[PDB]
RNA sequence: GUUACGGCGGUCCAUAGCGGCAGGGAAACGCCCGGUCCCAUCCCGAACCCGGAAGCUAAGCCUGCCAGCGCCGAUGAUACUACCCAUCCGGGUGGAAAAGUAGGACACCGCCGAACAC
RNA sequence: AGUUUAACUGGGGCGGUUGCCUCCUAAAAUGUAACGGAGGCGCCCAAAGGUUCCCUCAACCUGGACGGCAAUCAGGUGUUGAGUGUAAGUGCACAAGGGAGCUUGACUGCGAGACGGACAUGUCGAGCAGGGACGAAAGUCGGGACUAGUGAUCCGGCACCUCU
RNA sequence: UGGCCGAUGGGCCCCACAGGGUUACUGACGUCAGCCAAACUCCGAAUGCCGGUAAGUCCAAGAGUGCGGCAGUGAGACGGCG
């Protein structure tokens, strides 16, 4: 749709934490990125959902 | 026959908000320019949007140097 | 030294900062006497209002 | 007959060097409390200076023209690591010890790094 | 029929005409000109007709100027339609005039001819004008 | 104290810039000599960095002189305008430009560090 | 059978517009209308972000040949006249301009005080706690040089919790 | 808008690879000068506004700001100024 709706999950937490939009025409690979999300109280990468 | 004009803006109602010699308290607002019309000073912030303002309690001064034109803030002698 | 001022036309219709220059000199009425110190403020003040007051040296 | 038609290359770089420095210059506020140390390097010496910008006066500062420091025979990077020890004794000796450093408008490494070594391990810490 | 090639935009608002004309007051170039007296408009059609008048009766000799050019336009919009809706079209370019202008300077040999010739572009102008030498 | 020296600095940053002319290598400055080791070329030791001081101040820098050009700028007037006016029609007081003109003008100054002298 | 079928409108109707952004009109604080003059937006971006470092053009005379008025050039006047994701204005060489290296701050919870708001909202922001990023360090880092890229409330869907 | 060398119209009567619009053109640049602009400003006011100080009306305007009860009004006209 021009710019998809992309959630991004810790692994331990595997909470909802980071939203961003993408052009998944240009990037067919999945979006890795280290980031932080408070409860586990450290830094961690965010996958995609 | 018609139109093709007739629309417009805002007003963001921009332009220095603290003149010369004032009395401003820290976190004030100096400037609302759209380009750097000034340039931060000692005691000033360069704002995410070109804005300015103190970052302590004083008078503010501007003043020309090098040919431009910069605020900057004079702290007042404590009584 | 003192000033006599007296106002010889009346404030109607005249411009506002006009109007309350005069009522910082402190005439209510046309034609009103009153008695003020010769400064430069009030000076600049009669110099302002020069068109509708005349002014009395005394003193 | 001399008709110049171009730029020169010198000229350019010695406005490029003072360009560059004018970057750091701009953020740095060194009172007299963190005065700013400045670095400047020639093609036979090397000069520090330690001001306070409020004054634009200086406070300490040493070069390899003097005379004792000329004494050694090796090369640049032991000349910087001894006036740097000098800068950070001659420092002390005024009673300043926090300070800044400035890149000088030069890279860094080499004689530079050597210089703030010198000055780090000789007590001056920055 | 003079009028510039190309603007920035096609229309341009009312004037303000107060004020003394500074600009070219003093004839420079030829050796006689008119000037004119009170502020007004002058259209194209006017400079066009004014400058057949003096060229074609002065012939041979000399050789004329204008020292003022119309460039702002005007519009009028087109009877029965109610005024509003937008600006009208342009029908005609003005160039603007004020005390003491000059608008046509010339270079020929006698005063005489000079003269008469001048006086036909003042009676083909829309404004009162007048006669001006070089000297101070 | 002097200096025909180098860095850092100032200044409602061109009265301080540009152009032409002449001169400087004791020290410093530049250019400079070569790339094992640091480091770099989206290739190149051009840039940077590094080792050394054989050479030279041509370039650049500096200083001195030149008004060719930039540049500052009177007094005066004019434009302009706050207020008030007279049955429009422009004047009375206050404020006072821009451009142009005589002219001025080839920066001044601070702190440290180098060669001569004490 | 109960109903709907807009307003603006220089009478209505037909045309055109309906929010947001830039400039002018705007009378040198702000603001300030018109079916007035002129233009765009309903995005883009894992980098076009952050930071560190290097560096700066275009204009310019000549052409071992193609190759020309212009392709790449170097000598040697070179001060934005070139440019800066998407219009205009405001800025920008101390870069906001490119390249690279690295990497995620396009963080987490707060927020001194302000700006604008009729109101809901909208904007800016030093400092405090954890962790991280770049740089030895100094420090900078809470999205893009800024200003458009937007939608209230209800009803519902999905995940986690030391709520009932 | 009017002038100036104008090589080179960045080019032409014979195209020589070389003399002239030996030919009235075009002539670029720049320079001499003279206007114009709401979306041009290398310039730039009187005004207006915001901030500080001081005197005055200070037997009070009935001055301001906040809070609280109360309704109107959101159909303007004209004249002077831009
Ligand atoms: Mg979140
Ligand atoms: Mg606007
Ligand atoms: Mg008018
Ligand atoms: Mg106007
Ligand atoms: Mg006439
Ligand atoms: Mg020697
Ligand atoms: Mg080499
Ligand atoms: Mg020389
Ligand atoms: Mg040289
Ligand atoms: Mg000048
Ligand atoms: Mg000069
Ligand atoms: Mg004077
Ligand atoms: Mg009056
Ligand atoms: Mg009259
Ligand atoms: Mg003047
Ligand atoms: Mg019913
Ligand atoms: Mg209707
Ligand atoms: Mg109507
Ligand atoms: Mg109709
Ligand atoms: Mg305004
Ligand atoms: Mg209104
Ligand atoms: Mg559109
Ligand atoms: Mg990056
Ligand atoms: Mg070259
Ligand atoms: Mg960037
Ligand atoms: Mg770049
Ligand atoms: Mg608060
Ligand atoms: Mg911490
Ligand atoms: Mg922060
Ligand atoms: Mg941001
Ligand atoms: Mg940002
Ligand atoms: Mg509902
Ligand atoms: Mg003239
Ligand atoms: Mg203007
Ligand atoms: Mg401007
Ligand atoms: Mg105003
Ligand atoms: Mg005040
Ligand atoms: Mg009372
Ligand atoms: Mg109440
Ligand atoms: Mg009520
Ligand atoms: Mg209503
Ligand atoms: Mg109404
Ligand atoms: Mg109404
Ligand atoms: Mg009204
Ligand atoms: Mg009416
Ligand atoms: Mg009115
Ligand atoms: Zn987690």
């Amino acid at each position: 749709d021009v710019r998809p709706k992309i959630t991004l999950a810790c692994e331990v937490c595997k909470h909802r934490n980071y939203i961003t939009k993408k052009n998944r025409r240009n990037d067919p690979d999945r979006l890795e990125i280290k980031k932080f999300c408070p409860n586990c109280g450290t830094h961690q990468p965010h996958k995609e959902s | 026959s018609s139109s093709r004009n007739g629309r417009d803006s805002a007003a963001q109602r921009l332009g220095v908000k603290r003149f010369g010699g004032q009395v401003v308290k820290a976190g004030e607002i100096l400037v609302r320019q759209r380009g750097t019309h000034f340039h931060p000073g000692v005691n000033v912030g360069r704002g995410g949007d070109d804005t300015l303002f103190a970052l302590a309690p004083g008078a503010v001064e501007f003043g020309a140097k090098r040919g431009r034109k910069t605020v900057n803030i004079v702290p007042v002698a404590r009584p | 030294a003192e000033l006599k001022i007296t106002q010889v036309r009346s404030t109607i219709g005249a411009r506002w900062k006009q109007r309350e220059s005069l009522r910082t000199l402190g005439l209510k009425k046309i034609r009103q006497s009153v008695v003020r110190e010769d400064n430069a403020q009030t000076r600049g003040l009669i110099n302002t209002v020069h068109h509708l007051v005349e002014v009395e040296e005394v003193g | 007959a001399h008709k110049p038609v171009g730029q020169n290359i010198s000229e350019v770089r010695r406005n490029a060097r003072l360009r560059r420095h004018a970057r750091l210059r701009k953020k740095v506020a060194g009172t007299a409390e963190v005065p700013r140390l400045v670095v400047n390097r020639s093609a036979r010496h090397i000069h520090v200076q330690l001001v306070n910008d409020l004054n634009g006066t200086t406070l300490a500062a040493a070069s390899s023209i003097e005379a004792d420091v000329r004494a050694i025979d090796g090369d640049k990077k032991a000349h910087s690591v001894r006036v740097g020890q000098l800068i950070a004794e001659r420092a002390k000796a005024a009673g300043v010890e926090t300070v800044v450093f400035d890149r000088g408008g030069y890279t860094y490494g080499g004689r530079i790094a050597a210089l703030a070594d010198a000055a780090r391990e000789a007590g001056l810490k920055f | 029929m003079l009028i510039p090639r190309k603007v920035k935009h096609r229309k341009q608002h009312h004037p303000e005409q107060r004020g003394i004309a500074s600009g070219g007051t003093s004839v420079s170039f030829g050796d006689y000109g008119i000037q004119a007296l009170e502020h007004a408009y002058i259209t194209n059609r006017q400079i066009e007709s004014a400058r057949i008048a003096i060229n074609r009766h002065i012939k041979r000799g000399g050789k004329v100027w204008i020292n003022i050019f119309p460039d702002r336009p005007l519009t009028k919009k087109p009877a029965e339609t109610r005024m509003g809706s937008g600006k009208g079209s342009p029908e005609w370019w003005v160039a603007n005039v004020k005390p003491g202008r000059v608008l046509f300077e010339l270079s020929y040999p006698d005063e005489k001819t000079a003269r008469d010739a001048l006086t036909r572009a003042i009676h083909k102008l829309p404004i009162k004008a007048r006669i001006v030498t070089r000297e101070e």
